[PDB]
């Protein structure tokens, strides 16, 4: 109906869920993908 | 071979000044006045216009004097002391108006400078009937690109106040196109322009030039409310930092420049929204005393909900749905809908005072009046889930995907409720594959969830039957591909240091999971986790604290 | 969010950063003067030779 556009619309969403579980700071995966080389190196 | 005339350097002067060397311009301008020919075309008119280059103003007005004393009919004189006095309108209007410009359109109708000017002072005293009388003579008699980009600008700010934006519009493209450097009052007309006809992707690219050119108060606002900046876009958002920063200082009538303030601080910092809010209360209080729209109040009382504030946030939107109330005949404005979500977010608080009972009686409300709304229909369905799973929870759960199956939020706290029963593990690959569809992919969320439910799997006495291998490597899998759509994820991180712990490497371990722990302490899994590695090393006086 | 007047429209005005502006003077690109050897039929290099104190105290490039 209207009232679901109507809503919607105007208001904002600055909270989801999706960027819960990335993390606030900037914390990337080459190092902890070269770890997980690295155990593969063992293997 | 003859250098016994002066304009035979003086055509290499007007070349040096068309090449912007307005020092060798002037260099043999020197030997023009010490010489003088036979020149009723005024040397010293050049003169002048090299001196109103580089600001030698005070030998402009004497160039174009002396210019005027040999021959007042001549207009470059006149036209050159009209610019010069085009800096103070204010003081001495009368004499730019008239005797600098009227005497330059009696001496002739047909100048493009001229009439380029009585154009804009047309356009500032409001006459704007004559000056579209003369400005197509002046676009048309010109055909210099800036002097004509100019005559586009005049008749598109003409058509402007007019609200002829159509053709306006043109006319704003035309003067950026032929001239673009000179100067970006074409530049700020067509990304006002674009604001017509909702053409504001190019408004930005446009504005872009004008911060290129220099910065003002002006150029904030328009990047400001024209804010393509909606999230995670820094190209638009820190942009609007430091417009906003150029503006918070400043007061040219600041109104809503806290609003637009704080509408990108939700984002950041709640601090600096609750700042602005706070001021801009006020601001709708001295130049009228008017009451603050509730949209406002509603979003401070939403502030304080994540903060400690919750008390004066319940006020905030007590005091907002009154204001709606107040908001009586606005159902453009739809102030009812406002209330909606007001009383959505007070019911949210009600269940944050754990008053669910109020709760209740606010999502009821809501819902047997809008019932296509789906997230009351869950927070009821969530508030019984506390109570638990196979309450009338999971089933405003299941009939909120029968609302909206494309739903999936309601559709992950489908198998959400699936978590308790640990037994329907295998089974949550069907219950967790139904907006496994593209549309609702990806879902880091769901896909985690996956990751999940796939460990749960885990420390059984079946690995050494490999098929607990293959479901490390599985999660492994997940894992990977979550590692590569995002880096900065952190549960999974946390997955990959469980599952590799649970490959027995616990020294590997604990500097996977010190990433997240730096990331963010608050994720109470990692707490365990580490205190299992430091137990594993039989390091109890570290663990036990930390559990 | 808050429903913004679209502002395609200008009232300040934009005249603070307008009357800023000072216009160039490009209506003959050789700087409003026929340039010409042959229409110096007068000189004023024979006796007596004109120069105003306006006319010195232009003939400075910066002197002041």
């Amino acid at each position: 109906v209207d009232v679901t556009r109507d809503i919607v619309s105007r208001e904002r969403v600055w909270r989801t869920r999706t960027t819960i579980l990335q993390s606030t700071g900037k914390n990337f995966s080459k190092n902890i993908f070269a770890i997980l080389q690295s155990v593969k190196a063992r293997e | 071979q003859s250098p016994n005339n002066i304009p035979a350097l003086l055509g290499k002067a007007c070349i040096s000044f068309n090449k912007k060397d307005y020092r060798g311009a002037l260099a043999y301008y020197k030997k023009a006045l010490r010489t003088n020919p036979g020149c009723p075309a005024e040397v010293r008119l050049g003169m002048g216009h090299c001196f109103v280059k580089l600001n030698k103003l005070e030998k402009a007005r004497l160039a174009f004097s002396r210019a005027l004393e040999l021959n007042s009919k001549c207009v470059g004189a006149l036209v050159g002391l009209a610019v010069l006095e085009l800096n103070n309108k204010e003081a001495d209007s009368i004499k730019n108006g008239v005797q600098l410009l009227s005497r330059a359109y009696t001496i002739d109708p047909s100048n493009p400078m001229v009439l380029n000017h009585l154009a804009n002072h047309f356009f500032f005293k409001k006459d704007y009937s004559k000056v579209q009388h003369l400005a197509l003579h002046a676009f048309h008699n010109t055909e210099v690109e800036a002097m004509q980009a100019e005559s586009c600008y005049q008749l598109a700010r003409s058509f402007h106040v007019q609200e002829d934006y159509d053709q306006a519009f043109q006319y704003y493209y035309q003067a950026t196109q032929f001239a673009s450097s000179s100067f970006v009052l074409p530049f700020f007309g067509l990304g006002q322009m674009y604001i017509y006809r909702g053409d504001k992707e190019n408004a930005s690219q446009c504005f872009e030039k004008v911060l290129k050119a220099y910065p003002n108060n002006y150029e904030t606002m328009k990047i400001l409310g024209s804010l393509y900046a909606a999230s995670e876009d820094q190209e638009k958002r820190d942009i609007a930092k430091g417009h906003l920063k150029k503006v918070t200082e400043q007061y040219p009538d600041d109104v809503e420049a806290w609003i637009e303030l704080a509408q990108i601080l939700e984002q950041t910092d709640i601090q600096g929204a609750l700042s602005a809010y706070g001021t801009a209360t006020r601001i709708l209080q001295e130049k009228v005393q008017a009451d603050v729209p509730p949209e406002i109040l509603n979003n401070v009382g939403a502030l304080h909900f994540r903060l400690g504030n919750l008390g004066e946030a319940k006020k905030y939107f007590l005091a907002s749905l009154d204001r709606a109330k107040a908001e009586a005949e606005h159902d453009e404005h739809y102030y009812n809908a406002i209330s909606v979500t007001t009383s959505y977010n007070l019911a949210r608080l009600y269940e944050a005072m754990c008053e669910f009972h109020e709760a209740e009686k606010l999502y009821k409300n809501i819902l047997r009046e809008h019932p296509n709304y789906v997230d009351c229909y869950l927070r009821l369905g969530a508030m019984a889930r506390d109570k638990g799973n196979f309450y009338e929870a999971s089933d405003w759960f299941k009939e909120a995907l029968q609302i909206n199956q494309d739903h999936p939020d309601a559709w992950s706290l489908i198998g959400n409720l699936h978590l308790a029963k640990q037994e329907w593990g295998p089974g949550q690959k069907k219950f967790e594959r139904i907006l496994k569809q593209p549309s609702t992919q990806s879902d880091t969320y769901s896909m985690l969830a996956l990751g999940n439910v796939w460990l749960q799997t885990l420390h059984q006495p079946t690995r050494d039957r490999e098929k607990e291998k293959r479901h490390q490597d599985r999660a492994l899998a997940i894992y990977k591909q979550v590692l590569r759509n995002d880096a900065k994820n952190l549960y999974a991180a946390n997955g990959i240091g469980a599952v590799l712990a649970h490959k027995g490497y616990f020294r590997e371990a604990r500097d996977v999971f010190a990433q997240v722990r730096e990331a963010t302490a608050d994720i109470s899994d990692v707490w365990l986790n580490l205190a299992h590695i430091y137990v594993e090393q039989k390091q109890y006086i570290s663990a036990v604290q930390m559990y | 969010t808050y429903p913004f007047d679209q502002n395609r429209f200008v009232q300040y005005k934009a005249t603070s950063l307008e009357k800023q502006h000072k216009h160039d003077l490009l209506t003959e690109p050789d700087l409003g003067v026929t340039i010409d050897l042959i229409n110096p039929d007068t000189y004023r290099i024979d006796p007596n030779v004109l120069l105003d104190p306006a006319d010195e105290k232009l003939l400075e490039e910066e002197i002041q």
